[PDB]
RNA sequence: UUGACAUUAUUGUCAGGUGGGGAGUAAAGUUACCACAGGGAUAAUGGCUUGUGGCAGUCAAGCGUUCAGCGACAUUGCUCGGCUCUUCCUAUCAUACCGAAGCAGAAUUCGGUAA
């Protein structure tokens, strides 16, 4: 347990900039509430300065969480994000996506985006850009890597995949 | 024959629910009383790790009842799931 | 100067890991039944 | 005397005597039978994200009905979707607002929390506290952390710390001055209409041991802070307005104080020439069969030193 | 970083927690979910087939070194359908005969011969 490195959060950031663009710089330059990041044997989260600076009075060992986790590094030097992150891409999320009202279901079970949701889906996406869906609501419901450009999506077969489900709200059904 | 957006890492292993039963058959050895109750979990499913992850009912399973006990009978063979307290 | 190695022995490995699961079952079921 | 209506119960609940003696001191004669006639589902909004009055009508859509919970606050309302998942409510039994009810908590102090190991306390304090400060959380049982982490997670508090370690040593390690959360140490519990294990599964050394450890549990609170709030999900003396004096007798830093609100019941008067009962009268307690809420204990107090 | 001590607010001391950052005596395994690729050999009536269960206990033809174990029958506890003409089988709905059944008559149920 010990402060990111510099060269850490080199990759932290260029994990986040493909849901989010140079937009990131904005979750730490706001400075109303100053923000510092941790990790726990590989887990990394995001924390608040002042709150994580009373919580190194714990032991390591003993500490399972602080402030909202981000992701974990991999044992091959990877970064990984988790479900947990959603919570703060939304304040930033670059591109976005959504699913039906009733076909929401099956992507709350891991199932991929398919064409037979149609709508204005955000323009410019790239082909691979990550994605955030909403309901009615504007609530985060997961993101993953996108399968097809705005044009090629909308000009498609309703069976075609959009976008590759990577991650979604429904971790925490268990 | 087995016991149970659940699952997380398993593949396509798709179990029917026809083959899930909550309930087994457990008599007591030493009284001559026996009760149907419900199955709560799995301890050690013989024959595999994979058995016990995944709830299977063979024959010889360890269980445990809502007042141990171990599966006696073949459930998949007959549709019961006789179980004998430990 | 592994793949001959294991293609070699793929059945034997595989005669082992059976032979091996089984011993295992049996001893489960035999420290069960010991009881 | 007549224990015919004492074994009626024991016979027809299969309640053991032992246990169900300590429910007849100069109470009604079926006071125990009323006990076990109650022996309801109440879902907690999160005001972080949506408010109560937007969750009222969108939970309707499914045809779900839903009714205000008493009068203690309108934020909960009364009887896998992905309102679940998205945080805006958690499932919490209306007797699990009264610890935060008495904890009253102030934008930007710290809380302290000791065995909050389902998380509600924690998450409703932090909506409370609408993500400021600081809230900790702490448990004995490994196992249960994930609960912890996965509410706030889902619930988005971002203001709160899950630790594992003894509440006893928790005055060392930081010893915040501010206020402190106690719940649920019993061992005589309360909703045991909903924890069948304790029908029979209960001896003297509960008792003797568990008790005289959440009484050594709050002296640990108290130094630990910085208002001390005390409670307990049981109805029996030995679970509150006796543990409590105690922590009285051998700290006077701390002073009772009003415990909550108007609901709930106060300590007894006296027993004809064979027994009484302690200045603790201010303690409230509730009953599964006097009010919604199962059998619970509230207490609150002000460490002036 | 928590608590105490002293000073026209405040700065220092002590005590305690933490501490692969620094000074001196971090990575490798694990994993039956291991997933993606690499590779080994299968998997394409031995007269089959049917009406009476499963687990648990007594009752026990006889075998267990004398018989250290097993074990029949009843007993107990909850428990792709749907078309068309022809031939053939009986495990037969009707026609023929016979026995049984509270079969008064009528009607009815089962069983046997019977394609």
């Amino acid at each position: 347990m010990r402060q990111l490195t510099e060269e850490e959060t080199k990759v932290v950031f260029e994990k986040l900039a493909g849901y989010i663009g140079r937009n990131i710089s904005f979750l730490v330059d706001n400075k109303e509430l100053p923000h510092v990041f941790r990790l726990q044997k590989d887990r990394v989260y995001y924390v608040p300065d002042h709150v994580a600076k009373l919580a190194t009075s714990v032991a390591r060992p003993n500490l399972m969480s602080l402030g909202i986790c981000l992701g974990k590094f991999t044992k091959t030097g990877k970064f990984r994000l988790h479900i947990t992150s959603l919570t703060v891409l939304a304040k930033h999320a670059k591109y976005k996506i959504w699913i039906k009202p009733n076909g929401e279901m099956p992507f709350l079970y891991g199932n991929h985006v398919l064409k037979a949701h149609v709508g204005k889906m955000s323009d410019d996406i790239p082909e691979h850009a990550g994605v955030i869906v909403f309901a009615m609501n504007d609530v985060p419901l997961g993101f993953g890597v996108s399968a097809k450009s705005t044009s090629e999506s909308r000009n498609m077969q309703p069976t075609g995949i959009v976008a590759f489900r990577q991650a979604d709200i429904g971790e925490y059904l268990r | 024959h087995t016991f149970v957006r659940r699952p997380v890492k398993m593949e396509r292993i798709i179990r029917p629910s026809a083959l899930r039963q909550k309930k087994a058959n457990v008599t007591h050895p030493e009284l001559g009383v026996t009760v149907f109750l419900p199955i709560l979990a799995v301890k050690k499913n013989p024959q595999s790790p994979m058995y016990t992850q995944l709830g299977v009912l063979t024959k010889g399973t360890i269980i445990e009842v809502n007042v141990y006990a171990q599966v006696t009978n073949e459930p998949d063979r007959d549709g019961c799931v006789n179980a004998v307290l430990l | 100067r592994r793949q001959r190695q294991l293609k070699k022995f793929g059945k034997q490995v595989q005669n082992a890991t059976l032979q091996k699961r089984q011993l295992e079952k049996r001893e489960t079921l035999e420290k069960i039944k010991s009881l | 005397y007549v224990d015919r209506l004492l074994k009626d119960i024991c016979e027809y609940f299969g309640y053991t005597p032992f246990l169900a003696e300590k429910l007849f001191n100069l109470f009604s004669p079926a006071e125990a039978m009323e006990f076990f006639e109650a022996n309801p589902i109440t879902i907690r909004t999160n005001t972080l994200k949506t408010r109560r009055r937007d969750l009222a009508q969108t939970l309707v859509n499914r045809g779900v009905n839903l009714q205000p919970i008493g009068s203690w606050t309108k934020v909960g309302l009364q009887i896998a979707t992905p309102e679940y998942l998205a945080g805006h409510y958690i499932l919490q039994a209306a007797s699990s607002f009264l610890p935060v009810i008495a904890l009253d908590p102030h934008e930007n102090e710290r809380i302290l929390d000791m065995a909050a190991a389902p998380g509600g306390k924690t998450t409703y304090i932090s909506a409370m506290m609408k993500n400021t400060g600081c809230v900790f959380a702490n448990d004995a049982n490994k196992s249960r952390t994930k609960s912890l982490i996965a509410n706030i997670h889902r619930l988005g508090c971002t203001n709160t710390i899950v630790c594992n370690y003894d509440a006893r040593e928790f005055p060392k390690v930081i010893g915040g001055f501010d206020r402190i959360l106690l719940d649920a140490p019993c061992s005589g519990t309360g909703v045991i209409g909903k924890d069948q294990s304790v029908k029979v599964s209960r001896t003297e050394k509960d008792f003797i041991q568990i008790p005289h450890l959440q009484k050594q549990l709050l002296l640990s609170a108290i130094d630990s802070v910085g208002v001390i709030v005390y409670s307990t999900c049981s109805v029996a003396v030995e679970e509150d307005e006796a543990v409590i004096d105690y922590a009285l007798r051998k700290r006077p830093n701390v002073k009772l104080v009003d415990t909550g609100l108007a609901i709930g019941k106060e300590a007894f008067t006296s027993y004809r020439g064979k027994k009484f009962h302690p200045s603790v009268k201010l303690a409230r307690r509730y009953y599964p069969h006097t009010y919604n809420v199962d059998g619970f204990f509230v207490a609150k107090f002000q460490k002036i030193g």
